[PDB]
């Protein structure tokens, strides 16, 4: 009742991830000033501040004098943004009366309805900002005279742990539900990043925590339990390689109680490195999932991508699979493939290649496509596909005719 | 084998700072 | 009139090689597509997942204002 391995090996070797870090608060970062963008100044700043508030707190004059510094840029920072809030409002009390603002309807496409029979639902007053947003989720098929959108999806995003803008464990939050007579799809996902140390307090040192559940009755009467926890560090190897491993454990809760059931264990690594002319980044993983009945089932995973000097413009991309059902001493069950892009432009257009290459069963699939935003030149290749119609016409002419 | 003992490998290194 | 006459007199010839049915059914006899772009998604239901790969992660910038 657990889903095949091989989607626990797609889920866990998918390239190499970066996690979520800190954001800054513009007006007290740069105190009054303007600034501009760099990610080692913000995170430098963010544990700098509670150093110094550490320092000031035991004594320390020097730090008393930043710390005091940058309370004075909060406070200027926060009374001139509530100031633009109480000129925005004034604004919006002039421009428009008692009446509010009016967002646009939704886009369906195409019908055969008189597309605004039911677009005066979708046109509904701002409310402006309260924390979360709000996506309508739709369906393949809706119903045939009413609109498709049936659930919602809530979306929030958070830093909670911070003292006056130097931020503590980001913080984010997504929840689909459908709910109706019948039915009730309910899916969720949440992401905690914790920083441990960032240059040059330390080397760059993040770990995260993710966690999801599914529930979509009466189709399934089980819940599904994701968690993985995946840690990253800039360095192992040498100077500025971005290395990570990460562990995975899921669980089919019978009855929704997450003690009962089958279960899925998986571990994963990345890594990147330059060699020669060769610049490769790699991931890999393994799976160890228990069957409903059967027993342990294993399954390797592995990516790679080799970027080039030489030749900027040739992309190739290498995956691996191997599967390990029961009978192991002869069930080794391969998998292999390869991918390659490249890139053109002549006659006026734009010209884009892809070479794919499965090797169990020995395919090439080529994949060319082109764009001449500028004549109809590339139109001439038109007359191969209208002949052979017209070969299939007078083919059926003549038998429609006997 | 590979993603066992190397998926320790990594994660006993990462011990080894913090 | 000489272009669209030149090219349907090639294409024609070009057409007409020999054989044209076998390459049908070694095109028709892989059955299975062509392999589809993967993405992250529930295992119930299939909607997509927030992804965190390293090339598109490392352009994004947040920030944080006071709350009305
Ligand atoms: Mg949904």
């Amino acid at each position: 009742r657990l889903p095949p391995m091989t989607f626990f090996v797609e889920q866990m070797s998918e390239g190499v991830l970066k996690p979520e870090g800190w954001a800054t608060m513009e007006t007290v970062a740069g105190l009054g000033e303007e600034v501009t963008e760099d990610e080692g100044a913000e995170s430098f700043n963010h544990v700098y501040y509670r150093q110094m508030y550490e320092l000031a707190v035991a004594g320390d004059p020097w730090a008393q004098r930043e710390y005091a510094a940058m309370l004075r840029a909060y406070d200027k920072g926060c009374e001139s943004y509530r100031a633009s809030y109480e000129e925005a409002d004034v604004d919006a009390n002039v421009e428009y009366g008692v009446e509010s603002y009016v967002v646009d309807p939704i886009d369906f496409g195409p019908s055969f309805d008189p597309e605004d029979m039911y677009s005066h639902r979708h046109a509904y007053a701002e409310a402006a900002d309260a924390g979360v947003t709000v996506i309508p989720s739709q369906d393949y098929y809706g119903p045939e005279h009413d609109d498709p959108l049936n659930g919602i999806v809530f979306q929030y995003e958070a830093q909670p742990f911070s003292r006056h803008g130097w931020g503590g464990v980001p913080f984010d939050l997504t929840v689909c539900c459908e709910k109706d007579k019948t039915s009730l799809c309910l899916q969720g996902e949440t992401h905690v990043s914790l920083v441990h140390s960032v240059p040059p307090f330390g080397p760059r040192h993040i770990t995260q925590v993710t966690g999801s559940w599914e529930v979509l009755r009466p189709n399934i009467k089980d819940v599904m339990y994701q968690l993985e926890v995946d840690t990253f560090k800039d360095g192992l190897l040498g100077k500025s390689d971005h290395a990570g491993c990460g562990l995975m454990l899921a669980r089919l809760g019978e009855g929704g109680d997450p003690r009962k059931g089958p279960t899925a264990v998986g571990v994963r690594l990345q890594d990147t490195l330059r060699v020669g002319p060769f610049k490769l980044e790699a991931c890999a993983s393994k799976v160890a999932v228990q069957g409903p009945t059967g027993g342990k089932e294993e399954g390797w995973g592995a990516r790679a991508f080799v970027g080039y000097d030489w030749l900027p413009g040739l992309g190739m991309a290498f995956d691996f699979i191997q599967e390990r059902t029961p009978e192991e001493g002869g069930k080794r069950l391969r998998g292999y493939g390869a991918n390659f892009t490249y890139d053109w432009e002549a006659l006026g257009a734009a010209f884009g290649m892809e070479v794919d290459y499965v090797a169990a069963s020995e395919s090439v699939f080529v994949s060319v496509n082109a764009f001449s935003g500028n004549d109809y030149r590339l139109g001439w290749l038109l007359l191969l596909p209208a002949v052979n119609y017209f070969k299939e016409t007078v083919s059926s002419l003549w038998a429609r005719l006997r | 084998k590979f993603i066992f003992w190397a998926a320790m490998v990594y994660a006993t290194l990462y011990g080894n700072y913090e | 009139a000489v272009k669209v006459a030149l090219g349907v007199a090639f294409a024609f010839w070009w057409t007409s090689g020999p054989g044209a049915d076998e390459e049908m059914d070694a095109k028709a006899q892989q059955e299975p597509d062509r392999r589809s772009q993967y993405t992250r998604h529930y295992a119930f239901k299939g909607r997509g997942r927030k992804e965190f790969l390293r090339s598109d992660m490392k352009n994004d910038a947040n920030e944080l204002v006071p709350t009305r």
